[PDB]
RNA sequence: CCAGCCGUUGCGGUAAUUUCUAUGCUUUUAAAUAUUAUACAUUUAUUUUAUAAAUUUGUUACUAUAUAUUUUUAGUCAAUAAAACUAAUAAUUAUUUUUAUUUGUUUUUAAACACCGUUUGGUAUAUGCAAAUAAAAAAUGACAUUAAUUAUUAAUUAUAUUAUUAUAUUUAUUCAUUUAAGUCAACAAUAUCUAUUUACUGUUUUUGACAACAUGAUAAGGAUUAUAAAUGGUAUUGCAAAUUUUAUAAUCAAAACUAAUUUAUUAUAUUAAAUUAGCAUGUUUAGAUAAAACAAUAAAUUUAGAAGGUAUUGUUGCCCACCAUUCUUUGUAAUAAAGACAACGUGCAGUAAUUAAUGUAUUUAUAAAAAUAUAUUUUUUUUUUUU
């Protein structure tokens, strides 16, 4: 057993430091950007 | 061991609380042997058929000049209870014998027969230490 | 190492204590056995309370109607020859069929030792008060 | 390191040593053995 | 207490002599303390600072064509990035000294030139040859750079000098290209480098960098060398080596409890 | 940490943490792990590892005939699912394209005059929109082959058989094929270090190419005596 | 170069000037004694001052291209064969089940598996994908654990049909591979994850 | 750890190069032993005498409306406002204070705060007496006969908001098992030129691995070196390689708990074959308390970088007084002083150390000491150059 009090979380390493840059955060619906920047560009 | 209780107390540690896996627990405690479930007295620490022929202990292979006490997986019949003669189980502290012969004991092994954790207590088997921790658990109160 | 201390002799004289107590006790094993015997037989000879769960289905069915028809009319003897124990009654009732599988799925069943309380035992206190001179593995009454 | 000696036919540590071989060399064959065929024994068995 | 007795070892023809008066000790107390490092043939060198005396024939030769020692160290450590080697910092290190052996008087020089106000017209012999014996010392590490200093300032310049300067200077401070002119020019009559233009940069590029700080020139004699730098160049206890790391010494089971290998991918990465 | 190399050439030492090469400190460059010339290091520039797996089978159910499998044990099995499927003839029922698709291209193909095309042959490029599609732009999409919808219990008859019949290779034929022969030994080295078992496992193969080779040239030697036009032994 | 601006992008660069300079021209260098160093230090003399798209690796026989996914480290394996239905009824198939059944009908796993298609900007009907489960085969795919394994092998199965498709997918992840693990058995722990035992003070 | 040793640090802890022995061995040859005599500084030194000095003097400040919780951490208690000016500071280093003068105790509360003390009573600050650190001295203790010293300061001792990045965070808890001894050496039978060798006999002197002491040696344990493949340690855990000098203790079938270092299965369905667990139903309810950040999903109530030790592998470190034997010794003050020394009991006074310490003064007392009053740092630091 610790016996000692538990650490801080940032003592403690990263949380998920496993999965990749790309994924946090997601950046979900890449299909909608071309979509987005006609309309934008139609009302400009 | 802490108090060698035997011989084997100076070799085998306990290593904690440790977890035998099932039925090959090394010591065979039999401390269960005399736990009376009325319905299933002909089947609890017995053979689970009733067609078995008996254990060997039963028996006598040959010219034996004499058995000090005859094994406790024995099984009682009622010639042993009719002969009467002094039959002996090995126990500590030193054995123990079948005086008063009854029929509630054919057909069940000496196992089932004698009580292997005797409920009288020895306050001169145990030293002053374990004495004590009987004494807090009210087992051997004052 | 704690080296392993022995434990002092086993006392003067104890052993005729031993050979005593061992017997005596093995006497009165007799008459634990003896009582919890006819505890065992005579709970099995006598009526039980209901194995069902009259709550659920189709157990709720008012006693006119249901599956309480063919309880009273088509086993009826049968169910009461049986005394009414958890174990009978649920192979006798399954095998007559004509609920189909509803006895497992859907017909809930008291809990064990709640079905083992005898006919006429009304309060609940009872059903864990059952005596403790007799040693039967709870299937005494 | 005892007086229980070490099996010098299963020990890494010795056969892994400098003075045999190790695992990574090319592991050939060091010397062949013409030892029945050279200077052969004859048959004298103890056994009538 | 029962203080352990522990029989020392003679030699052996497996224990050399060298190796038990090292490898083993008999006071129970030294024992288990810890790593005690020792350099050997080679390596030695670079710890000691010195290189292949002149011991005969063979070291002369081993000492005559050595050619451009400033490129070689740049093959070493370039060719880090071929198959067979991965870069080392050792053998980058390497480099740094060999670019900056002679740094420690280039350092002297940005001083004694763009530091020591009035030092005098540099175009005279006289003062440059001062410069020249006294650059003789510093490379080389015949005098520390302090003392290197409070030489070129106090040498003996000129009688009444500061009286001709009065008229020429008139709040003391002089002009540096007359004196940089000098101060490149003796590292050309001396042959310190084998390129030419390492000298006027690292004094041009030494300069500039400092002409920026505060108080750019003025330096706090405590500080102005090398001395007791200005123009200059919760797991992890237990952790320790699970990371990716060079195992300069590699450690074997009974060091490591259950450390398997550096290279191994614990968790690993899908990789096409 | 380690050299960049074929990872196969490093031996995972023993009571010694870290990497050896099974090589004596001599490391071969990725260029002779691969062909000349070969895109991500691989044998075949065509496909991945898996690309490679099952492509295999798809390749290899194209070819499979009730004889292929007869003899041969688990690698007489064809591909698992190409073969599967098949045996599901319920759903196989080649649903036709919707009355709303065939709708949707004919009002583009002809009424707002405007041909459609399919993902593959769509030029998605932005900048090479002159890059062909696939040479297989017109594959036949069809219920029975693609994909591979099965039937459970047949499932595991299958994945059954396939587990016991693994023994069951009657290897000693009287083919003329890659496999073909009147007697098969099977010779199982077995060495505690993987570096020494292949390169054990290259030495009999040069081993047994000089003495095979010789011995069978000794017997074809005799066959061609044992036919000539006075060269009878056959007699 | 002493005071170490460059990266391990660099050395490659430097190296490469380095083998590629004949002998005959450093006996022509070292004449000046510095030119050699403006060639091995060429890119780096300069640098002072100033998503991936491979080729598309389709069967031409079959029009299959098959892509790999991996999660949980290994308990979870899939490939994705992936043909162009022409016929726009195209279905997602998976271990001779319907993706409904495998997935038990369940939306937020089926729609996991329908990103890589919209996230292309594609439409599923045209595609016919059948996932192979290679890892431990186990009787219910019902956890996301295992829908992002197959999220990923039907991502990277669009890139190897496809090429111009690898960039819409790499810039949202789903081409991208997870290096969770769940951790291994192990006896200390009590239920050998993470749970250490217990230990009382006296 | 006793005998003993001793010039002297220190030795003796059942492997002493330190006692005792025997023997040898060493010496530079009038022997050892015990007692005496045998040369401060002066250029800078903190505890008790100075008297080469300008002093003493000083009348200003602040109080009425009701109506009714301030001050403290904390209960006591309880009208509440206030006391400011200027002396000078002008003539030689001198000439010998030594019984003289001098160093923060101060009438008046019909005046307050302050302070000790409670229902409040006090007392509340240089008119007497009162030399006293601020060179003048010779190893600590000590009344100037005791103990052999003492004192001392720079190594070492992890959290005090500085300009790529998160602890607040559930899931758990009644757990035990061991038996009834036995090592003192080797011996082809078939198919190879024949051995009865078939049935190869020669009478007996030791005490470690043990039931006992007997050197080594690898573990458990998280706390500040990965962004393009790693979260478990050396100081050590029973059986291991030089210390022996009572002694067989080893698994075999059928076998008895006292043990800190342990997931046990909680109400649709429940014992099939080597023998395997019947009393503990009571609101998944005391106090204690257990373990995660890893292929999953919690990313912030917040971080390097300044600091001390009487200890000296260091806070489970030492120390300190009263409280007993003693012994010694006196200048005999409740209940002699001093020094020695190891018990028990009482705290826990000191090392910034649980309200910082030291000093001095007053008072208080189980005892280290505490309160008030002044200096003070051998206490750690917090830092406006006219708003």
């Amino acid at each position: 057993r610790r016996g000692k009090p538990r650490p801080r979380a940032g003592m403690f390493p990263e949380k998920y430091r496993r999965v990749p840059t790309l994924l946090k955060p997601q950046q979900g619906g890449q299909q909608y950007f071309n979509e987005f920047l006609i309309r934008s560009a139609n009302d400009a | 061991l802490k108090i060698a209780k035997s011989t084997f107390g100076f070799y085998l540690a306990r290593r904690g609380q440790r977890k035998f896996p099932f039925h090959r627990r090394p010591h065979i405690k039999n401390t269960q042997a005399m736990n009376l479930n009325a319905p299933y007295f002909w089947s609890y620490m017995t053979a689970k058929s009733q067609s078995f022929f008996l254990p060997e202990e039963n028996y006598i292979t040959g010219d034996w000049t004499g058995k000090f006490f005859v094994s406790k997986r024995q099984v009682y019949t009622l010639q042993h209870a009719t002969s009467g003669g002094k039959v002996r189980v090995k126990s500590f502290p030193s054995v123990f014998e079948l005086n008063s012969p009854s029929r509630w004991n054919v057909g069940k092994e000496m196992n089932t027969l004698t009580k292997p954790r005797m409920d009288l207590i020895d306050d001169q088997m145990l030293t002053k230490k374990q004495r004590l921790d009987y004494v807090k658990a009210g087992l051997l109160p004052k | 190492w704690a080296k392993p201390k022995k434990r002092p002799k086993v006392g003067p004289g104890f052993h005729e204590k031993a050979q005593k107590w061992r017997d005596e006790y093995l006497l009165d094993r007799h008459r634990v056995l003896a009582d919890s015997l006819r505890a065992y037989v005579d709970f099995s000879s006598t009526k039980r309370v209901e194995p069902w769960d009259t709550r659920f289905a189709p157990f709720d069915r008012v006693e006119k109607d249901g599956v309480y028809i063919l309880t009273r009319y088509l086993m009826d003897d049968k169910l009461q020859l049986c005394n009414y124990h958890h174990r009978p009654v649920k192979r006798m009732l399954c095998n007559v069929g004509l609920m189909g599988p509803q006895v497992t799925t859907t017909a809930r069943w008291k809990p064990y030792r709640f079905a083992t309380n005898p006919a006429n035992t009304t309060r609940a206190e009872r059903t864990f008060t059952k005596d403790k001179t007799v040693f039967t593995g709870y299937h005494h009454d | 390191l005892g007086y229980t000696p070490i099996n010098p036919d299963t020990s890494p540590m010795l056969m892994y040593s400098q003075c045999h071989w190790h695992y990574n060399l090319p592991q050939g064959m060091e010397r062949p053995s013409s030892v029945n065929r050279s200077l052969p024994a004859p048959y004298q068995p103890h056994h009538s | 207490a029962k203080r352990r007795v522990i029989v020392p070892i003679q030699p052996t023809p497996g224990y050399p002599a060298h190796f038990i008066k090292t490898s083993f000790t008999t006071d129970p107390l030294k024992e288990k303390q810890k790593a005690r490092f020792s350099s050997g043939g080679d390596a030695m060198r670079e710890v000691q600072d010195i290189p292949k005396r002149l011991e005969g024939q063979r070291s002369r030769a081993e000492l005559t064509s050595r050619g451009d020692e400033d490129f070689a160290a740049l093959i070493e450590f370039i060719q880090g990035a071929s198959y067979d080697q991965l870069i080392s910092g050792r053998r980058f290190r390497k480099v740094y000294e060999k670019l900056s052996e002679n740094d420690d008087m280039f350092v002297w020089l940005c001083h004694t030139a763009m530091a020591v106000l009035n030092p005098g017209d540099m175009r005279s012999r006289l003062i440059h040859n001062h410069l020249k014996a006294l650059a003789e010392a510093v490379a080389s590490g015949e005098m520390t750079q302090r003392t290197a200093f409070r030489f070129f300032e106090s040498a003996v310049r000129s009688p009444a000098y500061r009286e001709i300067a009065a008229r020429q200077l008139e709040t003391g401070t002089a002009t540096r290209l007359a004196g940089l002119a000098a101060a490149a020019d003796v590292m050309r009559e001396m042959g310190l480098t084998r390129r030419p233009m390492s000298s006027y940069f690292e004094l041009y590029q030494r300069i500039v960098e400092r002409s920026e700080a505060m108080t750019p020139w003025g330096f706090p004699p405590l500080f102005q060398f090398e001395e007791r730098k200005f123009f200059s160049r919760i797991f992890s206890p237990h952790t320790i080596l699970q990371g990716r790391r060079i195992f300069w010494i590699p450690p074997t089971w009974n060091r490591a409890g259950r450390f398997i290998g550096p290279h191994i991918n614990l968790y690993p990465g899908l990789t096409p | 940490v380690r050299p960049d190399v074929p990872e196969d050439q490093y031996v995972d030492s023993w009571y010694v943490c870290t990497s050896m090469t099974h090589h004596l400190g001599d490391f071969r460059p990725w260029s002779a792990s691969a062909p000349a010339n070969a895109y991500r290091f691989r044998p075949y520039n065509e496909f991945d590892s898996k690309g490679r797996e099952y492509v295999e089978h798809l390749r290899k159910y194209s070819r499979y005939t009730p004889q292929a499998s007869r003899g041969k044990g688990a690698n007489g099995f064809p591909f698992r699912e190409a073969f599967l499927t098949k045996m599901n003839t319920a759903e196989t029922a080649a649903v036709n394209p919707t009355r709303e698709t065939v709708m949707t291209r004919a009002v583009a193909e002809r009424l707002h005059h405007a041909r459609v095309l399919s993902p593959l042959e769509v030029q998605r490029d932005v900048g090479r929109l002159e890059e062909p599609l696939p040479c297989a732009g017109k594959i036949p999409a069809e219920r029975s082959t693609f994909p591979f919808r099965w039937n459970t219990e047949d499932w595991y008859e299958y994945e059954v058989a396939k587990a016991r019949n693994k023994r069951f290779v009657f290897e000693n034929t009287n083919d003329n094929g890659v496999c073909a022969s009147e007697v098969t030994y099977r010779i199982v080295l077995e060495g505690f270090w993987d570096h020494h078992v292949m390169k054990l496992a290259d030495d009999v193969v040069m081993f047994l190419k000089d003495v095979g080779r010789q011995v069978v040239d000794e017997k074809l030697k005799s066959v061609r005596a044992s036919l000539e036009s006075l060269s009878s032994g056959g007699a | 170069f002493s005071r170490r601006k460059f990266n391990r992008e660099d050395v490659r660069v430097m190296f490469e000037n380095y083998n590629l300079m004949s002998k005959a021209t450093l006996e022509a260098d070292s004449t000046d004694s510095y030119s050699h160093f403006y060639t091995v230090l060429h890119d780096f003399s300069r640098k002072v001052a100033g998503v991936r798209i491979d080729p598309a690796e389709v069967d031409p026989e079959t029009g299959i291209a098959v892509g790999h996914g991996r999660a949980d480290g290994q308990k979870y394996m899939f490939t994705a064969l992936i043909r162009e239905n022409r016929d726009h009824n195209g279905s997602v198939t998976l271990l001779g089940k319907p993706l409904s059944v495998a997935f038990d009908d369940k939306s937020w796993l089926m729609e996991m598996v329908l990103m890589p298609f919209d996230e292309a900007k594609l439409d599923f009907r045209d595609f016919d994908v059948n996932l192979i489960s290679e890892g431990k085969a186990m009787p219910s795919f019902a956890n996301e654990i295992a829908a992002f394994a197959c999220r990923m092998a039907v991502a990277n199965a669009i890139t190897k049909l496809l090429p111009l498709a690898r960039i819409p997918l790499k810039k949202a992840g789903l081409l991208s591979v997870d290096r969770r693990r769940e951790p291994g058995q192990f006896p200390g722990f009590v239920d050998g994850k993470k749970n250490k035992r217990k230990f009382a003070k006296r």
